[PDB]
C-alpha cells in the first residue's frame, strides 16, 4: 500500500508545480501543515498555555497595551474541538489534493 | 471603624491573590474581629469568574 | 582465540531471547504478586 | 559581485530561465487562434514575463549560479554596492507601517479604558474614534519618542501583577 | 489516601460540602469568619480526588486544597 | 493486602491495582522519594549506581569488540578499507527464508551478517588495532574492567567502605583530581599510546606489549624532551605519498601541527592528534592545581563566588549563597552536567563530520550520516534532561531565604520578561521562516522561480572567508595573503588548513547559499521554541497566577482539576513532555539538512540542494520521496533484498509512532469505563470467572499515559529516520 | 640557550619573586613548618618552583623552534 | 438605523470590511505594479 499506492501515485501532486495542477501541490503541502498543527492542540493542555499567556499579558501590561477583555487559554473542550477540526481538515484536504491531481493527470 | 473607607480604592498585597498589585473597591470592612474583614470588589474576574474577595487590613493599602 | 563454536548462535540465540526471558518473567511476576509478611 | 554572485544582467542562467519560461507560454499559445481570448491572455503573461526579467536586471540584482536573484541584507554591503532597495529600505517601510498599527491600537485601548464598559468598546468598535486615531497615527514615531522621554510609555512594576516567585 | 486541607481563608460558604460527591467534608462551628462556621475534612479516606470542592471554593486563593496521595480501592473509586 | 513490591514506597505497596507495578518501575531511581531516605544514604546509593552504569558501559564495549573479532571481517577491511564493507555481527534467525539468508550473506560471505554503521572499524584501525587477536584481548580487558566497577559498586556500599556525606561534599578535592587525573593524566596516557603504538602502526611497524619496550618511538629518544629541543620531535613527518599502515612515504615525527587532512585517509594526522592530547593534557594537569585541598595553597570556590558582585548592584548580591546552593543540590549539579555534556555532544557531531579523525571515515557515507544523527539526537535528549532537572532543582532544592538577592533569585524576579522575550523571538522566526518558504513554494508553483525571496547568508560566508575560504571574495584574515594572521601561521597549520578549507569535496566549511540561510533560521526557531517551553516550565515550576502553590504538588502531577478554567498539563513535567516534541522536530530539521546536503555532495550535484532546498515541495519530493524508492523496495511481490530489514523497520517505526498517538490523543476516562465493562464480562463469564487477578485492572494514569505516548512517539520517530537514513545512503552508495 | 642555564635561572627567579614580592599578597589572598623567617614553606617552593620550570621549558621549546 | 450601524460596528463586520479594504489595496497595487521584488 505505502509503495505502490501512496508513494507511486503521489508523483502527480509532487510534480504539479509550474502547471495548472500547481494549486493541488500547494494545497497538498498546506493540508499536511494543518494536520500537524492540530497535534499541538491535541497533545497539549490549557494549563500550560494559560501560564504562557500570563507572561505575554505581563509584556502588554508593561507597555500599557493589555486588553480589557482578559486573554484566556481555550477551554479543554474547545482545545479538543479545535484539534479534531484541523486534523480532519488537514487529513481530508491532503487526500483531496492527492486524488484530484492524480486523477486529472492520468484520467 | 477600623479598616479602609467603603468605596475607596485599595491595592491587594496578598501574593497568591489573582489581583496582587491590582486595585479594587472597598465594599465593606467587618468591625467584628474576623481574620479578613476587608471585602474588595474588582472589575476583572479571576480564573474562577469571581470578582470579590476578603483580605486582612495589612493585605490592603490605599492606592 | 576466545572464539565460540559454530553452534554458539544455534544455542545462545535460543537461550537468550526465549528461554532466559521466560525464566526472568516467571520469577519477576512471582515477586510482584507476593505480598509483604 | 559580493559572495561570488554575478549581476542577473550578465548571468547566462538568468537568460536561459527567461527563454525557458517564454517557451512554455509559446508552446501553449499555438493551440489557439490569434484573436482568441486564450491567445490574448498568454500574450499578456509573456509581456509581463519579459518586463519582470528586464526590471529585475535593471534594478541591479545579483544572481547565483542558479540564475536566480539573491538579496543582500548586510546594511554595509547594500549601501556601498547599490543593494539597499532589497532589504534595508523595505525594513524601514515595514517598521513604519507596523509601528503605525501598534501605536494606533494602543491609543484606542487607552481611550476606551477610561469609558464605562471598555470590554463593550472592544467587541463593538467605536468607529469615529478609531478613524480619528487611524489618521493621527502618521506621526507615531515622534509621539513614541516623546512618550519614551516623558516616562509615560511604560507601566510602574508596583502596578503590574506577577506570580508568587 | 488523598490529603484534603482547609485554610483559615474559609468563609463558611458550605459550597465545598454541598459539592463533595463522597461526603469527605462537613461544616463545624468556628469564630474566625462572619458565618461562624468553617469547613472540615474528617472523612478524607473516602476522597477520590475529583477536586469538585476546589471548583466550588470561591476564595482567592482556594480555602480547601486537595493533594493526590496514596491510591486505594476507595481513592480509585473502584466498584470492583 | 500489602504486596512486597515496591519495597521503597509502602504507599505503592498498599495499592491494590495494576498501577503499583507501573509506578514501582517508574519511581525506582527517584531515591529522594524512597521511604526513609537520608542525604548520606542518597549519595551512597548514587555512588554505587554510578559504578553499576560504568560496569554496563565497559561490558557493552567488550561485547562490541568480541562480535567484530568473532563474526566480522576486520582483518579483510584493513587490507581494503575503501571497498570492503564492515560486518557488525552474524545473523542467526530461524524465521528467515532461504532468499533472505542469501540477501544478508555478504562481507566475505560466512553466512547472513549485518554491516556496521558505528564507525568502530575506522576508529580501531586508526588507533593501531590490526588483528582479531588485538580485538579479542581488548574485549577480555574491558570485560575484566566491567567486573571491577561492579565489585567496587558492591564494596563501596558495604560497611567500613561507605564514604561519608562530607567526602561526597569535598568539591575542591574532587575537581582538582578530575581535571588533573581523569582529564589530564588520561589525555597524557592517550598521547603515549598514539606515539608508542598508533603512529608506528600507521607507518607499518607493529608495536605491542611484546616489543613496546625494545622499540624507540623516536630515533633520538627522550633527549630532545629533557634538553628542551622539542622541535626535534616535529622533524620529518609523513609525506603526501604516505600509504597508511606502511612505511611508504612514512616520516619519523611524533608531534606536529601540519593541519588539514592526510591525503589518502582524508582524516586528521595522528602526529597532530598526538600533539593535541599532549597540549590539552598539560593544560588540564595544571588546571587541577587551582583549588585548595590540604596544603595551604589553592582557591576556596565559596570565596571566589562571594567576591563576584558587580559594584553597581546590577546583579544584586551577585553569586552570594550560590556555593551552598550548587553544593547541596544534586539536581542543580545534574542540570549543569547534562547542559554541558549535551552541548559537547553536539560539538562532537559538528567536528567529527567536518574534521574526520578516523581514516577512511569520510568515504563511508553511511557511517558519517549515522554518527552525526545519533549524536545530535542523544544531544537533544540530554539538553531536554538538563532543563528538566533545573525545574526539579527549583521545586525540591531551591531555598529562597538562602538565595536572597542572588543572580538565581533575580532570574525568578524577571521570569515574565525572559519568557515573553523568548515568545517574541520564536514568533518572529516562525512567521518569517515559514512565510518565506511558502512565498517560495507559491513562486515555484506559479512557475516564477526568479520571483522567490533568496537572502544570501553573507554573515556566515564572511566568517568562512575569515577562515580561509576565498570562494566569496571577501579577502580578509586567512583569505588575505597580505594579512598578519595569514603570515604568522604560514609555517605552521595554515598551509594544510587552507588546502582543506579551499577543497570543495570534503565537509570542511561546505559552501552555503539562500537554502542554508532558510534552514538555519528554522534551526534557530526550534532552539528558541524548545528553550521557551523548557525555561517557562522551570521558572513557573514553583508557581503561576493560575496555580500559585504549584511547589506544594511537586515536579510531576496529573493536573489541578477542571476548576479555574481548566488546568491540564500545568506541571513542569508536562512542560518537559511538550518540549520533547519540539526537540525531536528541531533535531529532525537539523539531521534532514545535514543528510540532504551530504547526499547531494556525495552524488556530485550540490546544485540540486541549492535549487530545491529553497521551497518545502523541494524537500518533500527531492529529499524524502526520491530517496525512499530503494528502501520501500527492500521487499516487494518480485522478491526481497538486503534492504528488507530496513523496509520492515521503516514501517515498524510508523506503526509505533501512530500507536503513541492513541495514548497522546485518547485520555484515561474513556479507557477506565471500557475496562470496568471487561471486569464485568470476566466475572460473568463461566469457567473464566474461576481464574482471578491479584491486581485490580485499571486504565493507565494521566502522567503515565503522556509518558507512554511520548515514548511510542519518540521510538517510532528514531526507528523511522534511522531506517530511511541508512537505507538511502547505503543503497545509493 | 643552555637547557641547564634557562631552567635553573627561571626557577630561581620565580622562587625569588614569590619569596620577596608576592609572598604577602598570596598570604593575604590565602586569608609544613618552615624555619624560614618569611615563613616560606616547602609547598610554596613547589608552587613557584613549578612555575619556573614551566616558563623555562616554554622558552627552550620556542627557542628550539628557532624563532 | 442606530442599532444597525452599531451592528456594522461589531468586531467581525469591521474586520471583514477592514481586511477587504487592505486586501483590495494590496491586490490593486500588484495589478498596476506587477512582480514587485525590490524598492
Ligand atoms: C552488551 C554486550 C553484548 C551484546 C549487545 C550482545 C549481543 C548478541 N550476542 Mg553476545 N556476548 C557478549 C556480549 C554481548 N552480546 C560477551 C561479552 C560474550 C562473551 C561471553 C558474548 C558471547 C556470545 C556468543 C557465544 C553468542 C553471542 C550471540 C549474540 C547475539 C544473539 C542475541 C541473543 O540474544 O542471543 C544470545 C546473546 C548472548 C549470548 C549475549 C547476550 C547479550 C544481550 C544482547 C544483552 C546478539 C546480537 C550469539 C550470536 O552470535 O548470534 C549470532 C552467540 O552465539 N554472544
Ligand atoms: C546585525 C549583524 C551584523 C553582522 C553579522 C554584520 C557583518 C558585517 N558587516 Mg555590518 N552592519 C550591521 C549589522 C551586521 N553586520 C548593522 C545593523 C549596520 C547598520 C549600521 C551595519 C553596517 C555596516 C557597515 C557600514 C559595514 C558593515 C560591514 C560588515 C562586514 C564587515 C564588518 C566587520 O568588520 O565586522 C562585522 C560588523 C558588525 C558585527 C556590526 C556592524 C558593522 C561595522 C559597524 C562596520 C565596520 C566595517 C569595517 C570598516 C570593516 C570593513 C573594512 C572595509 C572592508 C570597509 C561584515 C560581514 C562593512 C562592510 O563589509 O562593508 C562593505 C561595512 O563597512 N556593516
Ligand atoms: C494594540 C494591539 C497590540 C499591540 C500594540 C501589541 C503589542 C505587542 N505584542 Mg501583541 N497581540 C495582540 C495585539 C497587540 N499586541 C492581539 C490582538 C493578540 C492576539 C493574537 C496578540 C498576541 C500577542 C502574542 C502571543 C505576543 C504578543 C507580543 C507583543 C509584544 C511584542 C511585539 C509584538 O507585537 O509581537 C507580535 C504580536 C502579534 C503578532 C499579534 C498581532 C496582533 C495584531 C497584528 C494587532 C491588531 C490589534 C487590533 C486588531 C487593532 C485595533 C485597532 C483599533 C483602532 C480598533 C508587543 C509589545 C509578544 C510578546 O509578548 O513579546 C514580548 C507575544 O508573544 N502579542
Ligand atoms: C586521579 C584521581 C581520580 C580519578 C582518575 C577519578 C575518576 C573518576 N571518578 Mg573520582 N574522585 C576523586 C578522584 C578521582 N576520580 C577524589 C579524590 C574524590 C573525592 C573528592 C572523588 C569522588 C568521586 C565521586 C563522588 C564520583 C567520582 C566518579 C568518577 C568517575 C567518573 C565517571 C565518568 O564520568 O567516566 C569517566 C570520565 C572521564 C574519562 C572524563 C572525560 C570525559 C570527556 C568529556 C570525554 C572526551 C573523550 C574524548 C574527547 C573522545 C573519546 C573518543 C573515543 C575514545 C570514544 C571516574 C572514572 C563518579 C563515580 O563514582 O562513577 C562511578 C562519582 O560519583 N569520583
Ligand atoms: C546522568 C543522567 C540522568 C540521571 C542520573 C537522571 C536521574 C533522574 N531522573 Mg532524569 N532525565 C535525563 C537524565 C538523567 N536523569 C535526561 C537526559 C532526560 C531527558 C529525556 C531526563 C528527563 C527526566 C524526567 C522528565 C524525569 C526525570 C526524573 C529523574 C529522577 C527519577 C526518575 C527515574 O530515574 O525513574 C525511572 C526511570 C525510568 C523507569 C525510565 C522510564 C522509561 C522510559 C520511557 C524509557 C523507555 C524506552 C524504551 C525502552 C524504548 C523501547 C524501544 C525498543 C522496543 C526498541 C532521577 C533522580 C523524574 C523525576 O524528576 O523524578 C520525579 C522525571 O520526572 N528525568
Ligand atoms: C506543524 C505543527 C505545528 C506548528 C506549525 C506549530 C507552531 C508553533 N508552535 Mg507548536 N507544537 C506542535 C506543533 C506545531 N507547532 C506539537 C505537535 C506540539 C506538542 C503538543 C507543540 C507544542 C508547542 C509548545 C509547548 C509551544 C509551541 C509553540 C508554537 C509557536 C512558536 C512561535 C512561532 O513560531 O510563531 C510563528 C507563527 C506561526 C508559525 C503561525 C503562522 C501564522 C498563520 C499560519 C498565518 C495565518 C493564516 C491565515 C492568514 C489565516 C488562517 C486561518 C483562517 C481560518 C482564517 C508556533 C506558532 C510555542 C508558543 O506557543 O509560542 C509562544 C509553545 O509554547 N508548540
Ligand atoms: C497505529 C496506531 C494505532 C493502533 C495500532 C491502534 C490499535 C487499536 N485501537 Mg486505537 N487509536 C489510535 C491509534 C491506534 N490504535 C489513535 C491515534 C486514536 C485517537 C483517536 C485511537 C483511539 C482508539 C479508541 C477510542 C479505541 C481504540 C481501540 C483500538 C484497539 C481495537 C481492538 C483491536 O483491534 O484489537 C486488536 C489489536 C490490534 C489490531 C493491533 C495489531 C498488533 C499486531 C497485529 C499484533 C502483533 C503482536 C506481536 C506478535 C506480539 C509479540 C511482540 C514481541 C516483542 C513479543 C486496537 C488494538 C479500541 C479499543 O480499545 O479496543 C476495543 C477503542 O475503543 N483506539
Ligand atoms: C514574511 C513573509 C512574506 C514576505 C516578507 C513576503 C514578501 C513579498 N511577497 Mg509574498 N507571500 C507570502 C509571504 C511573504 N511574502 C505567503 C505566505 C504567501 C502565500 C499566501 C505569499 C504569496 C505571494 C504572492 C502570490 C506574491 C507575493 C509577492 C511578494 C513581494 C511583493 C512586495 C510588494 O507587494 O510590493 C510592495 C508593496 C508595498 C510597498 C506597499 C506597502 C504596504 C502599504 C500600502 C505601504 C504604506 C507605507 C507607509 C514581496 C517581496 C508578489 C511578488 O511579485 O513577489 C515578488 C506576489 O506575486 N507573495
Ligand atoms: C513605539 C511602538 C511600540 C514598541 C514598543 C517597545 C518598548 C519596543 C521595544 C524595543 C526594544 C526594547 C528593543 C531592544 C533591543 C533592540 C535592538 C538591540 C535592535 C536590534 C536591531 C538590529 C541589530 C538591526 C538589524 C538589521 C537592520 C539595520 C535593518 C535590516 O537591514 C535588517 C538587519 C537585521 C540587517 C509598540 C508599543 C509595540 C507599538 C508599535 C509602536
Ligand atoms: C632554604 C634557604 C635558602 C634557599 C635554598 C634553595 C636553593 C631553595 C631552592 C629550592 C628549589 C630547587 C626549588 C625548585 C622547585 C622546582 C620545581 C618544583 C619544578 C617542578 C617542575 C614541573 C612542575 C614541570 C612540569 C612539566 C613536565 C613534567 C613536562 C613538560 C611540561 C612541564 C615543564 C610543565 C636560602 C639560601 C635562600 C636562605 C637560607 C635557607
Ligand atoms: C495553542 C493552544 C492554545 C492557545 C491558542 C489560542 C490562544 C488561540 C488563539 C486564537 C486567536 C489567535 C486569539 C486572538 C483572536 C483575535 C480575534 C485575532 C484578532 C487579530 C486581528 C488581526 C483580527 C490553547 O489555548 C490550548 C488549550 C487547550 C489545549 C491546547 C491548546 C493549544 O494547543
Ligand atoms: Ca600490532
Amino acid at each position: 500500500w505505502l509503495r505502490d499506492f501512496l508513494w507511486a501515485q503521489s508523483s502527480q501532486v509532487i510534480q504539479s508545480y509550474g502547471s495548472a495542477l500547481s494549486a493541488y501541490g500547494l494545497i497538498f503541502l498546506g493540508a499536511h501543515f494543518v494536520w500537524a498543527f492540530s497535534l499541538m492542540f491535541l497533545f497539549s493542555g490549557r494549563g500550560y498555555w494559560q501560564e504562557l499567556i500570563e507572561s505575554i499579558v505581563w509584556a502588554h501590561n508593561k507597555l500599557k497595551v493589555a486588553p480589557a477583555i482578559q486573554p484566556r487559554a481555550l477551554s479543554i473542550t474547545q482545545g479538543r474541538a479545535v484539534g479534531v477540526a484541523h486534523y480532519l481538515l488537514g487529513g481530508i484536504a491532503t487526500t483531496w489534493s492527492f486524488f484530484l491531481a492524480r486523477i486529472i493527470s492520468v484520467g | 471603624e477600623v479598616g479602609p473607607k467603603r468605596g475607596s480604592l485599595v491595592k491587594i498585597l496578598r501574593p497568591e491573590s489573582y489581583w496582587f498589585n491590582q486595585v479594587g473597591k472597598v465594599v465593606s470592612v467587618d468591625q467584628s474581629g474576623v481574620r479578613y474583614p476587608v471585602v474588595v470588589r474588582f472589575e476583572n474576574q479571576n480564573y474562577a469568574g469571581v470578582t470579590t474577595n476578603n483580605y486582612a487590613l495589612d493585605e490592603v493599602v490605599a492606592a | 582465540p576466545f572464539v565460540p563454536p559454530s553452534w554458539a548462535p544455534s544455542v545462545f540465540v535460543p537461550l537468550t531471547g526465549l528461554v532466559l526471558p521466560a525464566i526472568a518473567m516467571a520469577t519477576l511476576f512471582v515477586y510482584i504478586e507476593k505480598e509483604a509478611p | 559581485d559580493i559572495a561570488g554572485l554575478t549581476p542577473c544582467s550578465e548571468s547566462k542562467a538568468y537568460a536561459k530561465l527567461e527563454k525557458k519560461e517564454l517557451k512554455t507560454l509559446e508552446k501553449r499559445l499555438k493551440q489557439y487562434e490569434a484573436d482568441s481570448a486564450p491567445a490574448v491572455a498568454l500574450k499578456a503573461t509573456m509581456e509581463r514575463t519579459k518586463a519582470r526579467f528586464a526590471n529585475y536586471a535593471k534594478a541591479g540584482l545579483l544572481c547565483g549560479n542558479d540564475g536566480l536573484p539573491h538579496l543582500i541584507a548586510d546594511p554595509g554591503l547594500a549601501l556601498k554596492y547599490g543593494h539597499a532597495g532589497e532589504v534595508f529600505i523595505p525594513t524601514f517601510g515595514f517598521l513604519y507601517v507596523a509601528g503605525y498599527i501598534g501605536y494606533v491600537g494602543r491609543q484606542y485601548l487607552i481611550a476606551v479604558k477610561g469609558e464605562a464598559k471598555p470590554t463593550d468598546k472592544e467587541i463593538i468598535i467605536d468607529v469615529p474614534l478609531a478613524t480619528k486615531l487611524a489618521w493621527q497615527g502618521a506621526g507615531w514615531p515622534l509621539a513614541a519618542v516623546q512618550e519614551l522621554q516623558r516616562g509615560t510609555l511604560l507601566e510602574k512594576e508596583e502596578n503590574i501583577t506577577v506570580s508568587p516567585r | 489516601a488523598h490529603i484534603v486541607k482547609i485554610y483559615d481563608t474559609c468563609i463558611g460558604c458550605t459550597q465545598c460540602v454541598r459539592a463533595c460527591p463522597l461526603d469527605v467534608l462537613e461544616m463545624v462551628p468556628w469564630d474566625g469568619c462572619k458565618a461562624s462556621q468553617m469547613a472540615s475534612a474528617p472523612r478524607t479516606e473516602d476522597c477520590v480526588g475529583c477536586k469538585r470542592c476546589e471548583t466550588a471554593c470561591p476564595t482567592d486563593f482556594l480555602s480547601v486544597r486537595v493533594y493526590l496521595g496514596s491510591e486505594s480501592t476507595r481513592s480509585m473509586g473502584l466498584s470492583y | 493486602a500489602t504486596k512486597l513490591f515496591p519495597k521503597f514506597s509502602q504507599g505503592l505497596a498498599q495499592d491494590p491495582t495494576t498501577r503499583r507495578i507501573w509506578y514501582g518501575l517508574a519511581m525506582a531511581h527517584d531515591f529522594e522519594s524512597h521511604d526513609g531516605m537520608t542525604e548520606e544514604n542518597l549519595y551512597q546509593k548514587i555512588f554505587a549506581s554510578h559504578f553499576g552504569q560504568l560496569s554496563i558501559i565497559f561490558l557493552w564495549t567488550s561485547g562490541n569488540l568480541f562480535h567484530v573479532a568473532w563474526q566480522g571481517n576486520f582483518e579483510q577491511w584493513v587490507t581494503d578499507p575503501v571497498h570492503i564493507r564492515p560486518i557488525a555481527h552474524a545473523i542467526w534467525d530461524p524465521h528467515f527464508g532461504q532468499p533472505a539468508v542469501e540477501a544478508f550473506t555478504r562481507g566475505g560471505a560466512s553466512g547472513p551478517v549485518n554491516i556496521s554503521t558505528s564507525g568502530v572499524y575506522q576508529w580501531w584501525y586508526t588507533i593501531g588495532m590490526r588483528t582479531n587477536q588485538d580485538l579479542y584481548v581488548g574485549s577480555v580487558f574491558l570485560a575484566l574492567v566491567s567486573a571491577i566497577f561492579l565489585f567496587a559498586g558492591w564494596l563501596h556500599l558495604q560497611p567500613n567502605f561507605q564514604p561519608s556525606l562530607s567526602w561526597f561534599k569535598d568539591a575542591e578535592s574532587r575537581l582538582n583530581h578530575h581535571l588533573s587525573g581523569l582529564f589530564g593524566v588520561s589525555s597524557l596516557a592517550w598521547t603515549g599510546h598514539l606515539v608508542h603504538v598508533a603512529i608506528p602502526e600507521s607507518r607499518g611497524q607493529h608495536v605491542g606489549w611484546d616489543n613496546f619496550l625494545s622499540v624507540l618511538p623516536h630515533p633520538q629518544g627522550l633527549t630532545p624532551f629533557f634538553t628542551g629541543n622539542w622541535a626535534a620531535y616535529a622533524q620529518s613527518p609523513d609525506t603526501a605519498s604516505h600509504v597508511f599502515g606502511t612505511a611508504q612515504g612514512s616520516g619519523q615525527a611524533i608531534l606536529t601541527f601540519l593541519g588539514g587532512f592526510h591525503p589518502q585517509t582524508q582524516s586528521l594526522w595522528l602526529t597532530d592528534m598526538a600533539h593535541h592530547h599532549l597540549a590539552i593534557a598539560v593544560i588540564f594537569i595544571v588546571a587541577g592545581h587551582m583549588y585548595r585541598t590540604n596544603f595551604g595553597i589553592g582557591h576556596r570556590m565559596q570565596a571566589i563566588l562571594e567576591a563576584h558582585t558587580p559594584p553597581s548592584g546590577s546583579l544584586g548580591a551577585g553569586h552570594k549563597g550560590l556555593f551552598d546552593t550548587v553544593n547541596n543540590s544534586l539536581h542543580f549539579q545534574l542540570g549543569l552536567a547534562l547542559a554541558s555534556v549535551g552541548t559537547i555532544t553536539s560539538l562532537v557531531a559538528q567536528h567529527m563530520y567536518s574534521l574526520p579523525p578516523y581514516a577512511f571515515q569520510a568515504i563511508d557515507f553511511t557511517t558519517q550520516a549515522a554518527l552525526y544523527t545519533h549524536h545530535q539526537y542523544i544531544a537533544g535528549f540530554i539538553m531536554c534532561g538538563a532543563f528538566a532537572h533545573g525545574a526539579i532543582f527549583f521545586i525540591r532544592d531551591y531555598d529562597p531565604e538562602q538565595n536572597k538577592g542572588n543572580v538565581l533569585a533575580r532570574m525568578l524576579d524577571h521570569k515574565e520578561a525572559l519568557i515573553s522575550h523568548l515568545s517574541w523571538v520564536s514568533l518572529f522566526l516562525g512567521f518569517h521562516t515559514l512565510g518565506l518558504y511558502v512565498h517560495n513554494d507559491v513562486m515555484q508553483a506559479f512557475g516564477t522561480p526568479e520571483k522567490q525571496i533568496l537572502i544570501e547568508p553573507v554573515f556566515a560566508q564572511w566568517i568562512q572567508a575569515a577562515h580561509g575560504k576565498a570562494l566569496y571574495g571577501f579577502d580578509f584574515l586567512l583569505s588575505s595573503k597580505t594579512s598578519a594572521a595569514f603570515a604568522n601561521g604560514q609555517s605552521l597549520w595554515l598551509p594544510g588548513w587552507l588546502d582543506a578549507i579551499n577543497n570543495n569535496q570534503n565537509s570542511l566549511f561546505l559552501t552555503i547559499g539562500p537554502g542554508d540561510f532558510l534552514v538555519h533560521h528554522a534551526i534557530a526557531l526550534g532552539l528558541h521554541t524548545t528553550t521557551l517551553i523548557l525555561v517557562k516550565g522551570a521558572l513557573d515550576a514553583r508557581g503561576s497566577k493560575l496555580m500559585p502553590d504549584k511547589k506544594d504538588f511537586g515536579y510531576s502531577f496529573p493536573c489541578d482539576g477542571p476548576g479555574r478554567g481548566g488546568t491540564c498539563d500545568i506541571s513542569a513535567y508536562d512542560a518537559f513532555y511538550l518540549a520533547v516534541f519540539w526537540m525531536l522536530n528541531t533535531i529532525g530539521w537539523v539531521t534532514f539538512y545535514w543528510h540532504w546536503k551530504h547526499l547531494t555532495l556525495w552524488q556530485g550535484n550540490v546544485a540540486q540542494f541549492d535549487e530545491s532546498s529553497t521551497y518545502l515541495m523541494g524537500w518533500l519530493r527531492d529529499y524524502l520521496w526520491l530517496n525512499s524508492s530503494q528502501l520501500i523496495n527492500g521487499y516487494n511481490p518480485f522478491g526481497m533484498n538486503s534492504l528488507s530489514v530496513w523496509a520492515w523497520t521503516f514501517l515498524f517505526g510508523h506503526l509505533i509512532y501512530a500507536t503513541g498517538f492513541m495514548f497522546l490523543i485518547s485520555w484515561r476516562g474513556y479507557w477506565q469505563e471500557l475496562i470496568e465493562t471487561l471486569v464485568w464480562a470476566h466475572e460473568k463469564t463461566p469457567l473464566a470467572n474461576l481464574v482471578y487477578w491479584k491486581d485490580k485492572p485499571v486504565a493507565l494514569s494521566i502522567v503515565q499515559a503522556r509518558l507512554v505516548g511520548l515514548a511510542h512517539f519518540s521510538v517510532g520517530y528514531i526507528f523511522t529516520y534511522a531506517a530511511f537514513l541508512i537505507a538511502s545512503t547505503s543503497g545509493r552508495f | 640557550l643552555d637547557p641547564q642555564i634557562v631552567i635553573s635561572g627561571s626557577t630561581a627567579a620565580f622562587l625569588a619573586i614569590g619569596r620577596f614580592v608576592f609572598l604577602g599578597y598570596q598570604r593575604r589572598e590565602a586569608n609544613f613548618a618552615t624555619n624560614d623567617p618569611a615563613g616560606f614553606n616547602i609547598i610554596d617552593v613547589a608552587g613557584w618552583g613549578a612555575l619556573g620550570h614551566a616558563v623555562g621549558f616554554a622558552v627552550l621549546a620556542i627557542n628550539s623552534l628557532q624563532g | 438605523m442606530k442599532d444597525f450601524t452599531t451592528y456594522l460596528s461589531t468586531a467581525p463586520v469591521i474586520a471583514t470590511i477592514w481586511f477587504t479594504f487592505t486586501a483590495g489595496l494590496l491586490i490593486e497595487i500588484n495589478r498596476y505594479f506587477p512582480d514587485p521584488l525590490v524598492f
